[PDB]
């Protein structure tokens, strides 16, 4: 198409179970999730306090194509690595 | 550089009217994200000719650059006035943002309406049925009172005073039906892509004398954008209110032991005090305070914060859970609450009964529409009726809301953050809920057990 599609660029924190998750495996998990309109980005683990690091990371959505719900509600699936997701931050692109 | 004090600007407009390349211009030029990308476009701009460059040809880079995802800076983005640290919030047009403009991290302290200049571009942005009207609604419902309205793509109609004269005209009529007094709100013309009237004065207009505003003291007058926004008056945070502290997660750690990870609401939490978790109603003493790569001595309102309490198992507490100071006004489950409730356009109407899930604070539960007690005028309150049958789109109305499940909330007069709410339903937030009053409050644990 000659005009583009309205997106977002969202920033997730992927909280893991305790200390010891495997954030590797975790971070591969999420980055494996593919969905029309969705671009993984940057990431980086972010210490939380007390030893534990949260799994921060970027994407851009296509806003009519992709739930940030549906989103979140996949990654969570991920239970043996996943406590529970936050959104960070977005911003409209 | 002096000490800022820290504000929240969210930044609302149609599709149309410019608003990213504005938000973007402040946060290039005031602003310090995703800068060694900025500095890879500003070089590559030397191609275009012999070495000058927009910076709206290099904002257009660095956005498709995001765009394939190799940017490295988080959505998080800040900019600096003379006396504030910003943090802003260019509002995504996603549908799931509306649920985190209510019950996301920090409600805005001014909102920044951008409105497109031209003549068809600015009457489809004030459409009722549009995206921004919901957004200034939902602003104003969450107490966001100050506003600031650009007028972009004032290049394309020439500056002319007349037409920016009635573009005031139509938005000031506008955001009255919203409810911002618009004697209150800077009018700013700019032009975001050529600078104009952003940072620097413009030398388009020599009939633009500046915007003004009232405000309690007197009358307050700049030139540009920046001025507007480093006028914006100094919010009173919750640091001596009570404390309260929703749970976002439990982590057992080895060698420590049981640590909740919350954001800080309102009041301080420190080592030492004994604090109470609801609608549980555990209660134990705080061993230490952490954040990011620091131990703290406290944690004060926006501190995203671990903290360590003993003879507290991970299973007795969950998100969702508010901690709050067992000797300041301890948190409590409720057995109700009213609220009032604005209905947001959707293909619906409500009945008592409706049980749909809230989202308040951390707690996501799904909450009876028990009665619906009075409809109201949205603007001033005022009741229109006992006992509505129904509600539909616009309507305010107050609700008695029953939880399915314990429950902490608060009155929004006393502690915001949780005191608001979305009514999530058909894959969108429904309704946006302030709530008005609260209903609140041994078995042993050996005879639980
Ligand atoms: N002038 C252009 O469109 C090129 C833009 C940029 N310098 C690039 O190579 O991606």
């Amino acid at each position: 198409p000659a005009k583009p599609a309205a997106k977002s660029i969202v920033t997730l924190d992927v909280k893991p179970w305790d200390d010891e998750t495997n954030l590797e495996e975790m971070v591969a998990n999420v980055k494996a999730i593919e969905m029309e309109g969705l671009t993984w980005g940057a990431h980086q683990f972010i210490p939380i306090g007390f030893g534990i690091k949260k799994l921060q990371i970027n994407c851009v959505v296509e806003d009519d194509k992709v739930s940030l719900d549906d989103l979140q509600q996949s990654i969570e699936e991920d239970e043996d690595h996943v406590q529970s997701t936050d959104i960070a931050a977005m911003q409209k692109l | 550089g002096k000490e800022k004090s820290h504000i929240n600007v969210v930044v609302i407009g149609h599709v149309d009217s410019g608003k990213s390349t504005t938000t973007g211009h402040l946060i290039y030029k005031c602003g310090g994200i995703d800068k060694r990308t900025i500095e890879k476009f500003e070089k590559e701009a030397a191609e275009l000719g012999k070495g000058s460059f927009k910076y709206a040809w290099v904002l257009d880079k660095l956005k498709a650059e995001r765009e394939r995802g190799i940017t490295i800076d988080i959505a998080l983005w800040k900019f600096e006035t003379p006396k504030y640290q910003v943090t802003v919030i260019d509002a995504p047009g996603h549908r799931d943002f509306i649920k985190n403009m209510i019950t996301g991290t920090s409600q805005a302290d001014c909102a920044i309406l951008i409105i497109a200049g031209g003549v068809g571009e600015f009457e489809a942005g004030i459409s009722k049925d549009g995206q921004t009207r919901e957004h200034a609604l939902l602003a104003f419902t969450l107490g966001v009172r100050q506003l600031i309205v650009a007028v972009n793509k004032m290049d394309s109609v020439k500056w002319d005073e007349s037409r920016f004269q009635e573009i005031v005209k139509e938005t000031s009529n506008f955001i009255k039906k919203v409810g911002y007094n618009p004697k209150t709100v800077p009018f700013v013309p700019i032009s975001g892509w050529n600078g104009d009237n952003m940072i620097e004065a413009t030398t388009n207009a020599p009939w633009y004398k500046g915007w003004e505003k009232e405000t309690k003291a007197g009358v307050v007058k700049g030139k540009t954008l920046l001025e507007a926004i480093d006028a914006i008056e100094q919010p009173s945070r919750p640091t001596d209110k009570p404390l309260r502290l929703p749970l976002q997660d439990v982590y057992k750690i080895g060698g420590i032991g049981t640590v909740p990870v919350g954001r800080v609401e309102t009041g301080v939490i420190k080592p030492g005090m004994v604090v109470t978790f609801a609608p549980a109603g555990v209660t134990t003493e705080v061993k230490s305070v952490e954040m990011h790569h620091e131990q703290l001595e406290q944690g004060v309102p926006g501190d995203n914060v671990g903290f360590n309490v003993k003879n507290v198992s991970v299973k007795e507490i969950r998100r969702g859970n508010v901690c709050g100071d067992a000797k300041n006004d301890p948190p409590k489950g409720c057995a109700s609450f009213n609220a009032t409730v604005i209905v947001l356009n959707h293909p619906g109407q409500i009945s008592a009964g409706y049980s749909p899930v809230l989202d308040c604070h951390t707690a996501h539960i799904a909450c009876r529409f028990d009665e619906l007690l009075e409809k109201n005028d949205r603007r001033s309150g005022k009741k229109l009726e006992d006992h509505p049958k129904f509600l539909k789109s616009g309507d305010a109305a107050l609700v008695k809301f029953v939880p399915s499940k314990p429950m902490c909330v608060e009155a929004f007069s006393e502690y915001p953050p949780l005191g608001r709410f979305a009514v999530r339903d058909m894959r969108q937030t429904v309704a946006v809920g302030v709530i008005k009053s609260v209903d609140k409050t041994x078995x042993x644990x050996x005879x639980x057990x």
